RNA sequence: UUACCGAUACCAAGCCAUAAAAAGAAGAAAAAAUUUUUUUUUAGAAUCUUUUUAUGAGUAGAAAAUCGUGGGGU
RNA sequence: AUUUUAAAAUUAUUUGAAUUUUUCUUCUUAUAAUUUAAGUUGUUUCUAUACAGUACUUUCUUAACCCACUCGUCUUGAAACACGGACCAAGGAGUCUAGCAAAUGUGCAAGUGUAUAUGAUUCUUUAAACAUUUUACGCAUAAUUAAUGUAAUAUGUCUAUUGUAGAUUUGUGCCCCACUUUGCAUACAAUACCGGUAAGCAA
RNA sequence: UAAAGCUAAAUAUAUGUAGGAGACCGAUAGCAAACAAGUACCGUGAGGGAAAGAUGAAAUAGUACUCAGGAAUGAGCAAUUAAAUAGUACCUGAAAUCGUUAAGAUGGAACGGAUUAAGAGAGAAAACAAGUAAAGAGGGGAAU
């Protein structure tokens, strides 16, 4: 329960780590072939080419 | 033997891997290398190449200068490869959407309370997977200090490069060579 | 959300306790996961990575049938209906495994 | 010669160490991250797990 | 010379050696790039130490793969034969040169009824 | 998005606990092993 | 890091990478800043152009404290103060913000950049640009000056 | 005037590596016995996988990938 | 495991036509096959009806044909009648610190770094980890001048200098191209404005 | 507010002594010195200055006895030890160099590269026979 107050949700004086704000990610789901798999990026792929 | 260039190997340059081991940026480059490979999409194929580039090829972008190019086209969203930094000398900001790698704490809140949203490469893949209504942007590639130091050699005529000293008072590199009165000047 | 299937991989592709490489014959690497059915380091079959996974493995001298939270370790006929009725050619493949494993002293 | 003026430590920014805390317990979080790290969790219930 | 067995194909044999050291007791044989100025092997005279090179290199199909086309796994434990236990028409094993006897016979037991073949399976008895 | 408490008797389940926000931080196993090179620098000592 | 290191991938080359002609001698060209108008005279005057002589007079001790003096352009004003009150003070035309910048670590108060159209602001320096004067009554604003 | 011999050059083919390219994030095949068994395999690691073409001297010098040694954490 | 396919050719039927007038004449209509397609397949022996030999694989030792000068180094040029080396083992040489820059990775971002120091039921480890009652300092955020100093469009306007190219975007002729729309980075110029200096005026 | 004076703390400590530690060195290293080391030894003198650790668990197991030798030693059917090819120079025991035996070569160098051939050592992990029936030795798993 502590780990929420020293990292800044319902922050007391002398415990939560002052002005610090917890790192954001680069990604916001990190999913990327349930992104691929979505529809919307399906219908936007090209038909498949074939190799030499 | 054959008289061939380069011994007849086909030469490229600049980067061919993404140097940083971050896993999320690993898993975005794999991700937008699949979607520049599987849709003909030049937008795809080039926020493939700019997620590779170092950090000096993706600057930050100022949140004046956001809207400011993105003044003429409301109802899009911009895209950056880079982060975006607040400006303190804008007054008031106008529902942005802006898809960026990074946002400062500022300039995300600054963002989200004028109404607008910020996104992440990974959400602009699954909204926009060909880039319709998105404008690519990047931030200034050639302001920074160490161009400054670039080009022509300071003391070559006419040129504009800085030089490396330890201070810029009237006794540091400011007598001969830099005014008519001692030799020459520049 | 902050994790996934494809983010464990990136994690766990490199720096792992269940891979054993192959320092005198340079080809070979295995991942020997508890819900590895092949051994392969890949993440179509790494057990670590899989969201559902199912395995047969030999524990104290005693063949064990696994289901991938969802930890089974329960002990032919009987493993087949394990499998049907915890199943999500993977099924074939494992049976194949515990008929091999039921070779073993 | 081995001089003791040798740069034995180092000054890692405040932010950063700070940053790799908070990614070890999110790691921490997770189970397949402590399985593959060694710890032989596999008859846990839960690997974010808390007692009384 | 090359020499083929079946489908294996060994580029060249009598591994080379390094120059001067038939005639040198404080040159070893190990392979070392001669560096030199005017070096005879380094450019390459007629009728000396050829230097090896990449052309020498095997076909990756069958490169690592021993005798019995099979690629060799050095196990030290009964419980490093699990991955062996699907590989086992493509893998020999090799038991590890520091195991002892004990723990060699049941290694040996675990291989035989794993039907995966042993390559030093006489060692120490 | 909640964890169960345990007794220490592990055959019981007591009240749960919401999971605390620090676990959706990135995982960046990268920055934790360089952060851990430099800091584990500072306990040596001196030859 | 001892084990990047590029003498490293020259540990069987003779030379260390050092030339085999010219060598690693010691200090070939001299010391420091040795040969500087004689036979360094081309480097130093293709990067350190006015390197030689001197100009200006001598301050005898400076005193460096007297002259302090940090600067704030006028595009920074509304910037410095909350972004809540920056809409308050903008939605009320009765009022308008007096800022102190010497409070927050600024004497002279310079003139680049554009302030809102239409917002009195009242400033506060020990200093002020006479564009910045300018601006600040433009926007209908005042200059206050303090010590 | 012919024929012939004659290179690490040239031509065809194989293989190694380098460079570039085309492309890619799920299902049974065969054989041997006698409908039933047996034997192999039944793949999906993105600095990865499959395929294609061209190319390959090298001192001084530069870089990458590898191979080892003492010691530390895991 | 969704191009060893398709076609191309050939064979046997079949339709029509052409024509060099036919037992390899050509062009298609349909069917079924085959390979000349669509990179070697088959048969018979032997090894051998063995468990390591007189065979097979391999190492070594000897020959034989052809070839082969002493290595390292300085040097235009070394096998040199140039120097060092009788032999072997072990040791043996671009490192450490300061300071600067570039490159790249990382964190945060107009801020960044909590310096020295303090506190804390931390005190084997711990000489490390953790923390810092709402303008310390460094660098950056503004330049220019010897300097008194002065200091960046300018309140018509929360439009944010102007061109030529230019990424991306918008529609018209969800995937080719020419017109539209927008105009990143950057390059080349032009403009203003700041400091200094000239010149003109100057209470 | 000079030309008189005293004054603790915060500060420093390649010295001496005593504690505690280390991503340090491991007997040509680490102090010069792990030892009888500033010792032996050298120089008139000021000074210079080494080399040198390890049997074994236990010598409260350090080689008894016999034979041959003047003796040193050697040998044993004799003897401690788990072990004496651990015998005091004693852990391991490399190379240079030398001895014994065997095989081979040998007309003013020797070695070598490339290709084979003849010999001589080794070798079965692809370098044949999976399965089936019987009997003999075993090991497991499931089934009440």
């Amino acid at each position: 329960k502590k780990l929420d107050v020293i990292y800044g949700k319902i922050h007391e004086k002398k415990v939560t780590k002052k002005n610090y704000i917890l790192p954001k990610s680069i990604v916001h789901n990190p999913d990327i072939y349930r992104i691929i798999h979505s529809d919307k990026v399906q219908a936007s792929l090209l038909a498949k080419k074939k190799p030499c | 033997g054959i008289a061939l260039k380069n011994v007849g190997r086909i030469k490229k340059h600049g980067r061919k891997h993404l140097v940083s081991k971050n896993p999320y940026l690993r898993l975005l480059v794999k991700l937008y290398n699949f979607l520049a490979r599987r849709t003909n999409a030049n937008f795809n194929k080039i926020i493939a190449k700019r997620l590779i580039m170092p950090k000096r090829y993706r600057p930050p972008l100022s949140l004046s200068k956001l809207q400011y190019h993105m003044a003429n086209h409301p109802n899009d969203i911009a895209v950056v490869v880079g982060s975006i930094t607040d400006d303190k000398r804008l007054f008031s900001l106008k529902q942005l959407k802006v898809c960026a790698l990074r946002f400062t704490e500022t300039a995300r809140k600054r963002i989200e309370d004028a109404g607008g949203e910020c996104l992440t490469f990974d959400q602009l893949a699954l909204k926009y997977p060909t880039g319709k209504k998105c404008v690519l942007l990047r931030g200034p590639t050639k302001a920074r200090t160490a161009e400054k130091h670039f080009g022509k050699a300071p003391g070559k005529p006419k040129s504009k490069a800085r030089p490396y000293v330890r201070s810029k008072g009237r006794k540091f590199e400011k007598a001969r060579g830099r005014r008519k009165s001692r030799a020459y000047k520049k | 959300s902050n994790v996934s299937n494809a983010l464990v991989w990136e994690l766990t592709r490199k720096s792992n306790c269940f891979i054993k490489k192959n320092k005198a014959g340079k080809k070979g690497v295995f991942l020997c996961d508890p819900l590895n059915v092949n051994y392969k380091n890949t993440p179509s079959s790494s057990g670590l990575v899989k969201s559902n996974s199912t395995n047969v493995t030999l524990k104290d001298g005693k063949v064990v049938f696994s289901v991938k939270v969802v930890n089974q370790h329960f002990k032919m006929k009987n493993v087949e209906k394990l499998l049907q009725q915890h199943g999500s050619k993977n099924k074939e493949k494992l049976l194949k495994k515990y008929k091999r494993l039921s070779k073993l002293y | 010669p081995t001089k003791i003026w040798r740069r034995w430590g180092r000054k890692v920014n405040l932010k950063e160490k700070r940053y790799a805390v908070c990614s070890s317990i999110a790691a921490s979080g997770v189970t397949s991250l402590v399985l593959a790290r060694g710890h032989r969790i596999s008859h846990l219930k839960e690997v974010p797990l808390v007692v009384s | 010379a090359v020499k083929k067995v079946g489908k294996i194909i060994k580029k060249r044999t009598k591994k080379f050696t390094r120059f001067q050291s038939n005639r040198f007791m404080r040159v070893k044989p190990a392979w070392r790039k001669p560096r030199g100025i005017d070096c005879r092997v380094r450019r390459r005279y007629k009728g000396t130490n050829l230097m090896p090179s990449i052309g020498y290199g095997s076909n990756k199909k069958t490169k690592f793969l021993l005798p019995n086309n099979k690629y060799k796994y050095v196990v030290k434990n009964v419980k490093e034969m699990e991955p062996l236990i699907m590989n086992h028409t493509k893998y020999c094993v090799q038991i590890a040169h520091n195991v002892s006897s004990k723990k060699r016979k049941q290694i040996i037991e675990r291989a035989k009824q794993m039907n995966v073949s042993v390559i030093n399976a006489k060692a120490r008895l | 998005p909640v964890a169960n408490v345990y007794s220490t008797n592990g055959k019981n389940v007591v009240g749960e606990v919401e999971i605390p926000v620090v676990f959706q931080t990135p995982i960046r196993n990268d920055l934790i092993q360089s952060v851990y090179t430099n800091m584990s620098k500072n306990r040596r000592h001196p030859y | 890091a001892t084990r990047f290191k590029k003498n490293r991938k020259k540990r069987g080359h003779v030379s260390a990478g050092h030339g085999r002609v010219g060598k690693h001698r010691k200090h070939p060209g001299g010391r420091g800043k040795a040969g500087g108008l004689h036979h360094m005279r081309i480097n130093f005057d293709k990067y350190h152009p006015g390197y030689f002589g001197k100009v200006g007079m001598r301050h005898l001790n400076l005193l460096k404290n007297r002259t302090y003096c940090p600067t704030i352009n006028v595009d920074k004003l509304w910037g410095l103060l909350p972004e809540e009150k920056k809409k308050e003070f903008s939605e009320n035309k009765d009022i308008a913000p007096v800022i102190d910048v010497t409070r927050k670590g600024y004497f002279k108060v310079l003139g680049n950049g554009k302030l809102k159209h239409n917002q009195p602001i009242v400033v506060k320096a020990r200093y002020f640009s006479s564009v910045a004067e300018k601006k600040i009554k433009a926007v209908g604003g005042q200059c206050i000056l303090v010590a």
